[PDB]
């Protein structure tokens, strides 16, 4: 049903996202348990990690488009990624290594993310009707890898330790590279321009040098979040000013500002919602016992099942507004479960968390998936970079919002933690509901501006 | 995933016993371990526990007599019971729940030992 290179890109992307979500699923628990961070420290450190993971994407798009070529940069990204996972496994012997290992993952991610997508676009004649189908199968590829990693990584880490989980992340990347190399021949005539000239060693060294510098800068920022704050503040004012110098820019700007709120909410899944599942939810569903950290897999689960249904099924600004309302309902549901449907011992049914992740995933499908493809088309390299930047700033903010649910290490009673999660989720739901209302109010105006 | 309790037995009032809970597969380090006890014709009740980061919870009637502790190297959890009284007589079970909480009821815990019998006798030496 698809070109032969499509399956290749599908499985490369699957295994890379597997490696990334293996870390994401266990990283906050790892900070707290393995490194002895407080919950506040782990949450803000995770926010800075995620911020760098997503604000660097633009570097990798540039390196693929203009310096080394899409396919070369896929290979180099997968190698830096694999090295980062094995360094993280090695952090258990050498704890001082931890922040360098994470910086290496972030930079590797910055290099890799833009390029398989970029490659896949070039697998199809420009108006091939399969394209939309292809890119939905791309999102599902991402979400299958995510679904497997978020499911298994916590179990693995519990039974075999973190070093093994992180080495298996590395190995996921190794086999991503193996399947790329084995199928190299399928993308012979596919690539960006530097893919078809011999490789410039000048530029390759500039890219390596700049990568290593960035690894050290990321490690520093992750260790000193209190200045990552100022750095991303100065950058945001700077990027916005250049954007204004360059009215359909206003439309992308407002939809980006609303996306930021979405990303604050998405950043709770590995942090506050993770610890809410650990602390105040029954760890048994349909009669099976589970690792509560595996609950994060409910987000890719719901995307994998919903995205076929929601491909077959106003326009853009309404779509963003709907997404905002669903996210609001997800947090309002979480608060309600805590306020009214908990046990005498302070625990809630995992079915409430299933419903929370359903709402949050539908929000995701209406904003972050749809938003990328069509906001870009409506607007170009600069706007993707600024979107990635506002996403990074959103993730830092998300870590700081997560800090309000943080639980001291000595509390053992769920009836003490439930009201903290319930107050914070309720307030997040109510602010996101207001945000969705103002969004709706601006839908007609902004939809005139699209004309 | 499967816990094993050891250390029970028979002791005279005011003496001491030491239960130990050990796990097999997973590292017990990620788990709050709660000790429950069931006396004849009564419900399982929470006695004492330690979470995954050294926070402690106790039933009122055992404070200042029982201590829960954790050897994270041997991956083992302990219940030292001193000043044992006859009404401490029960089957004691250890239970494991992932994370930092010690809920008071058995449903909060998925992993369970078999139980060891503890009997405290009002026996004292003869004057
Ligand atoms: C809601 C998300 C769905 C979760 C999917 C999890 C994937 C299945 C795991 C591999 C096969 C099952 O393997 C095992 O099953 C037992 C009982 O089911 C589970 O539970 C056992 O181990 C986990 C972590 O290791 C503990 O947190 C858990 O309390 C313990 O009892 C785990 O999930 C898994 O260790
Ligand atoms: C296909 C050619 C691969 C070339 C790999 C060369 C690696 C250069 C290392 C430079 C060290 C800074
Ligand atoms: C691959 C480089 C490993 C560096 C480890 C640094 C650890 C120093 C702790 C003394
Ligand atoms: C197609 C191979 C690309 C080589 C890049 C490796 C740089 C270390
Ligand atoms: C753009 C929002 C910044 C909030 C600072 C607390």
């Amino acid at each position: 049903q698809q070109p032969r290179p499509f399956f290749m890109i599908f499985f490369v992307e699957l295994w890379e996202r597997f490696g990334y979500y293996g870390v994401q699923g266990v990283l906050a628990v790892f900070f707290v348990k393995q490194l002895g961070f407080s919950q506040e420290q782990a949450f803000v450190t995770f926010g800075a990690f995620a911020a760098l993971v997503y604000g660097l994407i633009s570097i990798g798009g540039y390196v693929g488009d203009h310096l080394l070529g899409t396919k070369r940069t896929i290979v180099l990204g997968a190698l830096v990624l694999a090295i980062g996972y094995f360094m993280t496994g090695m952090s258990l012997l050498k704890p001082d290594l931890i922040f360098i290992a994470l910086g290496t993952i972030a930079v590797g991610n910055g290099l890799f993310k833009a390029n398989p997508a970029s490659l896949l676009s070039k697998c199809y004649p420009p108006k091939d009707p399969r394209l939309d189908g292809a890119f939905t199968l791309f999102y599902m590829s991402i979400n299958i890898g995510s679904l497997i990693a978020l499911s298994l990584a916590p179990v693995i880490a519990d039974r075999f330790g973190y070093s093994v989980t992180y080495n298996l992340c590395g190995a996921g990347l190794i086999i991503a590279l193996l399947v790329y190399i084995a199928c190299r021949g399928m993308v012979k005539d596919i690539g960006s321009e530097p893919d078809f000239r011999p490789m410039s060693f000048s530029k390759l060294l500039y890219v390596l040098l700049g990568s290593v510098v960035m690894i050290f800068v990321c490690a520093w920022l992750m260790h000193n979040v209190e200045v990552a704050n100022l750095v991303l503040i100065v950058l945001s004012i700077v990027v916005t000013i250049i954007f204004f110098r360059q009215n359909k820019m206003f439309v992308a700007f407002v939809l980006m500002l609303e996306a930021v709120v979405f990303y604050i909410l998405y950043a709770q899944m590995p942090t506050s919602l993770n610890f809410f599942a650990i602390n105040n939810v029954h760890h048994e569903i349909l009669g099976f016992s589970i690792n509560p950290v595996s609950f994060q897999a409910l987000n890719p689960f719901w995307v994998v099942l919903a995205s076929p249904i929601l491909a077959g099924i106003l326009s853009m600004p309404m779509k963003f507004t709907l997404g905002m309302f669903m996210c609001s309902l997800g947090f309002l549901t979480a608060a309600a479960a805590g306020m009214w449907f908990a046990d005498a011992q302070g625990l809630t049914s995992p079915w409430f968390i299933v419903l929370v992740y359903l709402f949050q995933s539908l929000g995701e499908l209406f904003i972050s998936a749809l938003g990328l493809a069509m906001i870009a088309a409506l607007v170009m390299g600069f706007i993707l970079g600024m979107w990635f930047l506002t996403q990074a700033a959103a993730f830092l903010l998300g870590g700081y919002v997560a800090t309000f649910t943080a639980v001291p290490d000595n509390i053992t009673d769920p009836l003490e933690t439930l009201p903290v999660y319930t107050n914070v989720f309720g307030k997040i739901g109510l602010v996101t509901l207001g945000v969705a209302v103002v969004m709706l109010l601006m839908v007609p105006w902004l939809k005139r501006m699209i004309a | 995933v499967q816990l094993v309790e050891s250390g029970g037995g028979l002791v005279q009032a005011g003496g001491s016993l030491r239960l130990s809970c050990a796990a097999s597969g997973p590292t017990l380090s990620n788990y709050a371990v709660g000790w429950f006890r069931q006396a004849p014709g009564k419900e399982r009740e929470f006695v004492a526990g330690i979470n995954w980061s050294s926070g402690l919870r106790y039933k009122d009637v055992v404070k200042g007599r029982f201590t829960v502790s954790r050897d994270n190297v041997k991956d083992t959890v302990y219940l030292q019971m001193n000043s044992l009284k006859p009404e401490d007589t029960a089957v004691y079970y250890c239970a494991a729940r992932f994370g930092g909480m010690l809920p008071l009821q058995p449903s909060g815990y998925a992993n369970w030992g078999q139980g060891t019998q503890v009997t405290v006798s009002s026996h004292h030496h003869h004057h």
